């Protein structure tokens, strides 16, 4: 019916706008999708479908190619702002959710989702798009400031990650059961891990070949609690294990060789403080000690 | 007299309704209440006290055999029992017995 | 004032609160509105035909023929179709769920090799006392749809051996388990079947030949809930203690008709227990000391079971009464050695009792039958 | 604490908020909270009347198998009765429609095809041709 849509689009893209009207007006919109859908809604799905695929298409041709630290500002601000208003959309068309989505779907059909979870897919479109790619670059660059930098703004990342943590799947499989990061892992984790890998690999070579092996270990540990506090402030739980194996299969075991040769020396000159902080280096790894036991 | 209770209980059994425990034994099945069986057989109160459902289905082994399990019912309402020579053997425990039946 | 202004959800509300015989039988003729209506997959998903004897026996091919979503099969207590009434609709068997068949003697091992491979999705499988189901085809049911994750199969004296070992390698979601008086299971098929799956909540083996040797390693898994471990040859006493000092979650113990299990399970059952909150001790052997021990040592209690108890102390008794806040389900059943004042006095003193005698409970289950 | 819901018509009906919470207006709470409130405004209902708009916060105030207060309250016509579905529906209270389902259910049931028409008005739309087919369609009782 055009005579309501006319309306409910006229509302819907004040909705997105985020104007703060009052409640005699999104009342008054929750009652034409009442009284279209008892009057089915499959081409009101439709037509909810389009709207937002054009307002996306339309939203995302600013912002776009303005890569480093300016796709942060823009991804961010846009996702709150979708996000929030996107919920809004929903508490408006719960009947078109609670009795057509309801008895549409009842099997586990695919292609017809309530309207958050249908906005959900639409900005993942958003981001299966070069949209994941250069704000991916630019947190990569932002945490590369590992050597220094205090006006990080911490909230450009983590909204960031939050974001392709609410991306997971939720194309109504069977039912959300746990934690759903495959967008997270797939799309930041596997880069993140890659990188400070390099970084920590030609960090470890330069420092030891310009500083001597005793206060290597002071860094070395420094190093292992700076990234494991950095996991609390860009917060994903699942990232703790992963990265601490990363980090000490690159900053230790792989200097093992010298560990040894440091070990004696350090026997030999009794620095008991020295040999504490090895003991704890080698016994983060699994089966590393045997060296230093024999030679003691 | 409780008695009185227990003939009631007993007709309104012999009508198929108000029966409450059932008794399967190779396909025939013998209604009954929930009470009775519980202070009769041993055996039974293990099954039943186990559960607050509303039909109950029990089966017993070949060990019993219904030939004289019909009258096993019967002296448990009743405490009448008629039974001639050839029907003896799997009966003869006194104490009724005849189900596990170490006491 | 016109009913059928309604829109459909609410007539198919109210159309839900009347049950088959009265939609099928008397709303079905109103009009053609009604009868388009009471006729949906809504209606015809959770069919619940059990004990509908001689009339539902080539009648399956109508239920589900353009049905799709059959997940509620339930034809317990049949006694009409026979193995090609069952397998025409196990042909389709579009992501059914709970298979229940029980007591249907006719059905054999067919019906269940029809319904195992047509559907590779199912969640219960509660067949009964189906007998002459032999263990050929829960080897396939095994094989096949290893999605199932609940069974019972008590009184079939035919799953002796491969059944459990075949459905114990390729599935593992199982959930529940139940067995009954069911002879020639050995011991060797459960103990390599206790490291994949933990998450097991109840487990019963009444009236089986399972060894000690597997409860035993019990100690591994720490999630289990309930136990019916009724007649069972002599279960490890130090791996009950262990099971209850470590597994702090625990619902429900019954141990019943066990007579070599002595009595310092009980005694001791009242040191530490405090969510226990059921005992089923029928004809026990109990020598009327751990009353004490249970009344004062124990404030968190409400379910108990006297059973086929000859002696007993009625003071005791009648100070545990009030000893507790909550206590009240004495449930006394062919208890000799009782007074007189307890069935007299307790009545009316606390109007928050129901009791089992019998001098009591016979007007009040003809009166609660008369009114309903 | 006080929405000042608006009736079809026009009556001005103040409420605390747990009497009308309800998850079409419980829910426009928890998107339209965070900025400032709109003066209490009146949140008119266009599709409430004024007569069914009093009886849902008379259900309503007492909640803050269809018991006895609910027999004696649904004792109204079959016409206030059909708009308290409606009614119920809209605004969707979940305990309303309960009861109130329930209640036409139940001058549906067992009362042979004959008095369930003539009850409702049901026009026989159905000719006896086709009858003879849909009785055997249900032999199974």
């Amino acid at each position: 019916l055009d005579q309501i849509w006319d309306d409910l689009r006229a509302g819907i893209q004040q909705v997105y706008t985020r104007q703060s009207m009052a409640k005699s007006r999104y009342m008054e919109l929750y009652t034409h999708v009442y009284n279209y859908c008892t009057s089915v809604g499959l081409e009101l799905y439709k037509r909810l479908k389009e709207f937002l695929k054009n307002y996306l298409t339309n939203l995302l041709k600013d912002g776009e190619d303005l890569m480093d630290e300016s796709v942060l500002k823009f991804y961010t601000q846009q996702w709150e702002d979708y996000r929030f208003s996107s919920k809004v959309l929903n508490g408006i068309c719960a009947y078109l959710n609670r009795h057509w989505v309801r008895r549409e779907c009842d099997e586990g059909r695919k292609g017809i989702y309530e309207i958050y979870s249908l906005a959900l897919v639409t900005w993942r479109d958003c981001l299966f798009r070069p949209l994941n790619k250069q704000v991916t670059n630019a947190v990569l660059k932002l945490i590369e400031k590992e050597r220094n930098g205090e006006t990080i703004n911490t909230r450009l990342i983590s909204g960031v990650v939050q974001s392709y943590v609410e991306l997971g799947l939720n194309e109504d499989d069977a039912f959300a059961k746990g934690p759903t990061l495959t967008v997270y892992k797939e799309s930041f984790e596997s880069q993140f891990l890659a990188d400070t890998e390099r970084f920590y690999t030609r960090e470890s070579t330069e420092f030891l070949q310009q500083n001597p092996v005793t206060e290597y270990m002071k860094k070395a540990e420094a190093r292992l609690l700076e990234e494991q506090r950095r996991v609390q402030v860009y917060l994903h739980e699942s990232t703790q294990d992963e990265l601490a194996r990363k980090c000490e299969q690159v900053l230790i075991e792989k200097h093992l060789e010298i560990f040894h040769t440091e070990f004696q020396n350090l026997l030999d000159a009794d620095k008991n403080e020295d040999l504490g902080r090895m003991y704890n280096l080698v016994s983060r790894i699994q089966d590393g000690l045997g060296e230093l036991k024999k030679l003691l | 007299h409780s008695t009185n209770v227990l003939l009631s209980l007993n007709d309104q059994r012999k009508k198929d309704v108000l029966c409450d425990v059932t008794i399967f034994v190779e396909g025939q099945r013998f209604r009954a209440h929930r009470s009775v069986l519980a202070a009769c057989s041993s055996y039974f109160h293990s099954r039943i006290v186990g559960q607050a459902d509303g039909e109950l289905n029990i089966t017993l082994p070949e060990e019993v055999t219904v030939k004289g399990f019909e009258p096993l019912i019967q002296f448990a309402y009743t405490a009448k029992l008629i039974l001639s020579k050839e029907n003896v053997d799997e009966v003869c425990k006194c104490v009724e017995f005849l189900s596990v039946h170490n006491i | 004032p016109d009913i059928n202004q309604l829109p459909p959800s609410i007539l198919l509300k109210i159309f839900s609160n009347l049950s088959l015989d009265e939609r099928c039988l008397s709303a079905s003729l109103v009009c053609k509105y009604w009868r388009d209506l009471c006729l949906d997959f809504q209606f015809w998903k959770q069919l619940d035909l059990s004990s509908r004897q001689q009339v539902t026996d080539e009648l399956l091919e109508k239920i589900a023929s353009r049905s799709q979503n059959i997940i509620e099969i339930n034809i317990s207590d049949c006694r009409s179709m026979s193995d090609n009434g069952v397998c025409v609709l196990a042909f389709k068997c579009p992501g059914l769920l709970r298979y229940t068949a029980y007591r249907c003697k006719q059905l054999s091992d067919t019906s269940i090799i029809a319904v195992a491979s047509h559907c590779p999705l199912l969640q219960k499988v509660h067949v009964g006392n189906q007998d002459k189901l032999t263990d050929e085809g829960l080897k396939q049911l095994g094989s096949k749809c290893r999605e199932l994750k609940d069974i019972h199969f008590g009184q079939c004296y035919k799953i002796s051996d491969e059944g459990m070992i075949v459905i114990a390698k390729g599935c593992l979601k199982l959930q529940r388990i139940y067995m009954q008086e069911n002879k020639l299971v050995t011991d060797q098929s459960v103990k390599a079947f206790a490291e994949h799956c933990p998450e097991l909540q109840y487990v019963g083996f009444m009236g089986c030949s399972v060894t000690s040797k597997g409860v035993i390693h019990l100690t591994k898994l720490r999630n289990l809930s309930s136990l019916d471990l009724r007649h069972i040859t002599e279960l490890d006493n130090e791996t009950v203690m262990e099971i209850v000092k470590r597994c702090k979650n625990l619902s429900s113990l019954n141990l019943c008709l066990n007579w070599i299990i002595n009595d310092r399970c009980v005694e001791v059952i009242a040191k530490e227990g405090q969510n226990l909150k059921e005992l089923y001790l029928v004809s026990c052997k109990i020598t009327d000391y751990a009353l004490i021990a249970i009344g004062r040592y124990s404030m968190t209690i409400e379910t108990v079971d006297v059973g086929w108890c000859k002696e007993i102390t009625d003071q005791g008794a009648t100070l545990i009464a009030q000893s507790s806040k909550s206590l009240r389900y004495l449930g006394l059943m062919r208890c000799d050695k009782v007074n007189e004042v307890t069935v007299e006095q307790l009545v009316q003193q606390y109007p928050h009792i129901t009791f089992s005698t019998v001098l009591q409970d016979c007007k009040r289950t003809l009166e609660r039958a008369y009114q309903m | 604490p006080s929405i000042k819901l608006q009736s079809s018509d026009g009556e001005i009906f103040e409420v605390d908020v747990e009497i009308a919470k309800q998850s079409t207006i419980k829910t426009m709470l928890e998107d339209l909270g965070m900025d400032d409130e709109g003066d209490d405004d009146p949140v008119p209902l266009p599709n409430v009347n004024a007569a069914i708009l009093k009886k849902v916060i008379q259900w309503c105030t007492h909640h803050k198998d269809i018991p006895v207060w609910d027999q004696e309250f649904l004792k109204v016509d079959q016409g206030t009765l059909f708009e308290l579905i409606l009614a119920a529906n809209y605004l969707d209270i979940k305990g309303l429609l309960d009861v109130t389902c329930k209640t036409v259910a139940n001058m549906i049931k067992g009362k042979t095809p004959e008095e369930i028409r003539k009850t409702f008005n049901i026009k026989n739309d159905f000719t006896e041709e086709e009858e003879a087919q849909v009785r055997k369609e249900n032999q199974w009782c």
